[PDB]
């Protein structure tokens, strides 16, 4: 008769969600400004536009 | 040597009926080759050594060489506190290289009222034209053929305007993107090379 | 890394005592250069009974 | 599917080149299944009728 | 990013003239010689009824040919 | 030996017209095999070495090879804090590996290849380019149009309005 008898499920839930925390912490892009150009931009200034921004 | 006029006249449906004399076909062909080269980034002469002040972006080595030198030829750096020159092997295809933060020396000149002892800026010398023997794939070739085929019969008389993204501009114009080598297939042809 | 100051410049000139200005002099160099350090290592084995 | 906690590529983005697939996320509230409001009312009735 | 500065400019030297004149100016002079500004046009057609205001906002006498577009691509 | 000229002239029904000679048809044939090894990848080149330095910042050392070596040839790394050179057997298909200079080879072609699926897209791309140059941007069923607003666009571009781009997706992932 120990408290460990009736805590098995919640500690499993706790570890599972913290596992989700670790994986989602490192793995998701932290960048903003998803800039996209057009198909007529003369690659050679598309970098120039990239350097400007 | 790259593309004879016979290949142009045979693909572009103009061998039998010329529709164009010879010198303008030279004149169109020069334009056909100096449009794709700067659209993707290339040249038509080997060993195009370029001397250029290199501006190190940040400090972690975000240098960007404006001509994407050879795929294994060591680019040399000097000036900008660099008392002794040093070489660097660049990336093939890309120009993003890294300045090693470890400095080999810093030859500063503290104290002067004739140059305000500021600096001689960081400079670099490297070779462009990594294309000796001229082995450009047929990709640019067929699109260039499509460019001339578009230009042989388009003197600028017909409008030939094609729509772009849906919403009609508020001005009420006829639209945009009526461009040679764009409204034709040319763009779709030499795009498998642009990164 | 460390400093390596080369040679102090020649600053003063013993000018004439009429002009309202000095005259520029040569600068000095400092030569901020570096140096690395090496490592030394090796191994040696033994049995266990043959050492008891 | 192999993005679950403790997966091969777990937590990384999903790239689909061509043939745009369309996801829709279900809500599945399931937070009022016992009808909390018309449950405590009846509990108050059977408790008040006993004089509680 | 380091006042006054003089500088000899221009890659003229050996008569540079890469593209923009060779294509755009020819196209535009052809447009100006065989298409004066007197009537609105349409795509490979003389007129579309459309029963409302004409779409002749630009195709009247403006730069519709790929002339200014080659100018674009070289400015790029 | 991969695609003979007799198959092209009999597929595209272009054999009695001297406007399409062999040299121009060869230019088309090499333009349909370089775009086939680039939308799905087929490594059309003889065995070719590449010298290329790599980097470190990647925590665990994620190393991408800019040329995706053949399937299993050991790429050797050296320099950049790495005392002794070591080989590395990469996984075929991609170039994402895990941990500075390196050298490898990218030339997988000894035994003829190109199963039937790829040729079909190639013949369609050839059948397109022989009688569809960059002029006269067309419309439905290759007709013309007088759409007052604009035009329909993106129809005179090759390999996408006809065949290959979708006849090759079956070999992608």
């Amino acid at each position: 008769n120990t408290p460990l008898q009736a805590i098995g499920v919640p500690v499993a839930l706790y570890d599972a969600l913290m596992a989700r925390a670790i994986d989602s912490a490192d793995g998701t892009p932290n960048s903003k400004w998803l800039v996209t150009a057009s198909r007529d931009l003369d690659d050679g200034q598309a970098k120039e536009v990239k350097e400007g921004i | 040597t790259l593309l004879p006029l016979q290949t142009i006249r045979e693909h572009a449906k103009c061998d039998d009926n010329p529709r164009v004399t010879d010198d303008l076909l030279k004149l169109y062909r020069e334009a056909a080759f100096e449009a794709a080269e700067l659209y993707t980034g290339l040249s038509f002469t080997p060993e195009k050594t370029i001397v250029e002040p290199i501006r190190l972006k940040g400090r972690r080595g975000k240098i960007i060489l404006s001509a994407t030198p050879i795929a294994g030829r060591p680019v040399v750096f000097y000036g900008g506190g660099l008392g002794s020159p040093l070489e660097l092997i660049p990336r093939p295809g890309s120009n993003v290289l890294f300045f090693p933060y470890g400095s080999p020396d810093r030859f500063q000149t503290w104290g002067d009222c004739h140059t305000c002892d500021v600096e001689s800026q960081l400079m670099a010398t490297y070779v462009t034209g990594r294309r000796c023997e001229n082995s450009v794939p047929a990709g640019i070739i067929i699109g260039i053929l499509k460019l001339i085929a578009w230009n042989i019969n388009n003197p600028g008389d017909e409008v030939m305007s094609v729509r772009n993204t849906l919403n009609a501009n508020a001005q009420g114009l006829i639209g945009g993107t009526n461009n040679g080598a764009v409204i034709s297939g040319a763009q779709d042809e030499w795009f498998r090379y642009r990164r | 890394t460390y400093m390596k100051i080369a040679d102090y410049g020649q600053l003063g000139e013993y000018t004439c005592d009429a002009k309202c200005d000095a005259e520029f002099g040569e600068p000095g160099n400092i030569r901020h250069l570096e140096g690395k350090t090496y490592d030394y290592r090796g191994v040696f084995c033994f049995n266990r009974k043959n050492l008891q | 599917e192999e993005t679950k906690p403790g997966g091969d590529n777990g937590g990384e983005i999903i790239f689909i080149a061509g043939t745009d697939v369309k996801v829709q996320e279900m809500k599945n509230d399931l937070s009022d299944i016992h009808s909390k409001v018309p449950l405590d009312d009846q509990a108050r009735t059977i408790a008040g009728n006993f004089g509680i």
